[PDB]
């Protein structure tokens, strides 16, 4: 079975900064590209990120373009979110999922809170 | 040089020369998806359940065609391959 | 971006239905687009992919259909283990977007 | 609607789920000609070399992209469909 | 018709060689090509179809090649059970029309 | 194995007439598209007719058209070649194959001679 596990995901203050960590098993880690979605609280998808097989590609959503930084570390078979300067509309469940177009391997979320 | 295009089972598990699926995916492609056979074992299940190697897991190829956007990232235009792709395993008698 | 309008947000159907849930985007897509189902506390499931193709597992009572504008998940015989949210999404052009869901709720008696 | 697209084994005897090649030709398709597989025998070749009724011959089937003539003898127009073909046989255990 | 000029009508070459015969259509045709290959008192044997693809049986030193108006045949290494008459056809419209032949001889020593 | 087997040709002064036979077996005869190409003495192939699966629809070359014709006994496993006003140019060998376009069943061949 290939399988996605994030961590990271904690309340941390407006302003503040975490960094996430999907840890893949299963498959050449190195040889798939990877995404980050992500579901506000009682709200729709919402495409966050996508990294090349290596690391040379990287693709964003505007909300979030020059605030989050995508990372891979293909010995390690870990993908990365650091995050910075962190909203409220940024308060929801980080899925990692494998591909870039149509996701089937997805990971089981990270709450990432962010409030007073 | 150029043409206008319009538009329109576990058997892996219970077969004697079984394969693992493993998912390809493109969205620069036509099909974005496509599953691929690894033969399991180098040899073949027989009655009691373990590896014979006597005989052999073979992949059954088969060449398809698919579609590229062609200027690479051009959501319009297209160019036509041909991918070798391995759709299942059989079981095979060595020659 | 490709802005999708999924529709609609919500309804309400029983066991045995036809549900038709409609994804139509801003602009015009041939046939990069993709269906999932998300049923609470759970990641989303892959459906449909390229519009009309069933994915690895996903049972025959699901169809996916239309080409440029006109976008159809259809579900012929609606099953309990089916009631959830389907999300519609495309992969035509960055930034990949999501379609708000369309909730298939039970219809009390 | 429209699209613009330029353009670029002796398994099946040696097989315990043999099968037989037909040639399905059509000038009007591309590719023109598919050769589809047929199970040759109902059950499974064993050791000894005859069918065993215990397993079964199970045809692989693939959803192929096709290209044909639209309209219908337009040698420069075309429709791109999906044709479910058979590639080969599989020995499996029922379910 | 859709006339077929092959080149050239006769060559010599040795048990090796790299023998490249090209069909020039009269008009312009997409893949619609076939390869033939002719043995003295036997019917014409497929060799590739579309052009560029192999038939059942036919060995990999066997290459099909080319679109519009240039076509390629080539036998990357010549073997002695290579000699023979080769033909292209087109069946781009009818009427279905042949090449005129290219006689693959022996060079002799 | 597929089995195409001519028949019926012979020596036929110009003027008269023959039929062909191709005796199809191995195979749906029914289901199958059928032709006729010719070799005359020392030369190239020359596509001559072909017909649909049940005798609908049928083509030729020019140099054939409205003296040539060809039929199918699918009952029987037969195909025809019932020729009429025999010229020099049709003395050639006659052979029948299975398909329209890229022919790769090919009958053994049948000599019709026509001349003095």
């Amino acid at each position: 079975e290939v399988q996605l596990v994030e961590s990271g995901g904690d309340l941390v203050q407006p302003g503040g900064s975490l960094r996430l960590s999907c840890a893949a098993s299963g498959f050449t880690f190195s040889s798939y590209w990877m995404s980050w979605v992500r579901q506000a609280p009682g709200k729709g998808l919402e495409w966050v990120a996508n990294i090349k097989q290596d690391g040379s590609e990287k693709y964003y959503v505007d909300s979030v373009k020059g605030r989050f930084t995508i990372s891979r570390d293909n010995a390690k078979n870990s993908l990365y979110l650091q995050m910075n300067s962190l909203r409220a509309e940024d308060t929801a469940v980080y899925y990692c999922a494998r591909d870039r177009g149509s996701l089937y391997y997805w990971g089981q979320g990270t709450l990432v809170t962010v409030s007073s | 040089r150029t043409v206008m295009v319009n538009l329109n089972s576990d058997y892996y598990n219970r077969s004697t020369s079984p394969w693992n699926l493993h998912r390809n995916e493109d969205p620069e492609r036509y099909p974005s998806v496509i599953w691929e056979a690894k033969c399991r074992h180098l040899g073949c299940i027989n009655a009691d359940g373990n590896v014979d190697y006597h005989m052999n897991s073979v992949p059954i190829q088969q060449e398809i065609l698919v579609l590229r956007r062609e200027p690479p990232h051009c959501p319009n235009s297209f160019r036509l391959e041909k991918i070798l792709v391995s759709v299942g395993c059989t079981c095979v008698t060595p020659i | 971006a490709i802005q999708l309008t999924q529709s609609p947000s919500s309804l309400s159907a029983s066991v045995g239905d036809r549900v038709t849930i409609t994804c139509r985007p801003s602009q015009g897509i041939n046939w990069e687009l993709a269906w999932y189902q998300q049923k609470p506390g759970k990641a989303p499931k892959l459906l449909i992919y390229d519009a009309s193709s069933l994915e690895q597992g996903v049972p025959s009572r699901f169809s996916g259909s239309g080409s440029g504008t006109d976008f159809t998940l259809t579900i012929s015989s609606l099953q309990p283990e089916d009631f959830a949210t389907y999300y519609c999404q495309q992969f035509n052009s960055y930034p990949l977007t999501f379609g708000g869901g369309t909730k298939v709720e039970i219809k009390w008696s």
